[PDB]
Order: C-alpha cells, then structure tokens, then sequence
C-alpha cells in the first residue's frame, strides 16, 4: 500500500502480538498476517 | 474473502 507501508509490515494485522518463547507455534492474540497488504486493516476503518 | 466484507 502507498498510504502507511511501514505500519502494514511492522505490526501488519489489527490483532495485537502475544509471543512466548516456551511455545513453538505462537498463535496467542496474533493470527499470522495472510495476505500482508492493505486487507482486513483497510476494511475495519471502512475502505 | 477480505476485499469482500465491503468490496465497494
């Protein structure tokens, strides 16, 4: 995306991070960005 | 689909 590219890669999705080193596949809070572009963040602001 | 909820 042209408007705010650095926010749509660092962070990416509207689901917040919870990353624990003890767990291998960390699916706590954040769902893994698929696809990483404008996507669900643009639809939640209405765009 | 993500572009789909409001595709307009």
């Amino acid at each position: 995306m042209d408007v705010v590219d650095s926010l749509l890669v660092n962070g990416s999705n509207i689901t917040p991070p919870c990353e624990l080193g003890l767990e291998n596949e960390t699916l706590f809070c954040l769902d893994q960005p698929r696809p990483s572009k404008e996507w669900q963040p643009a639809q939640v602001i209405l765009l | 689909d993500y572009m789909g909820w409001m595709d307009f």
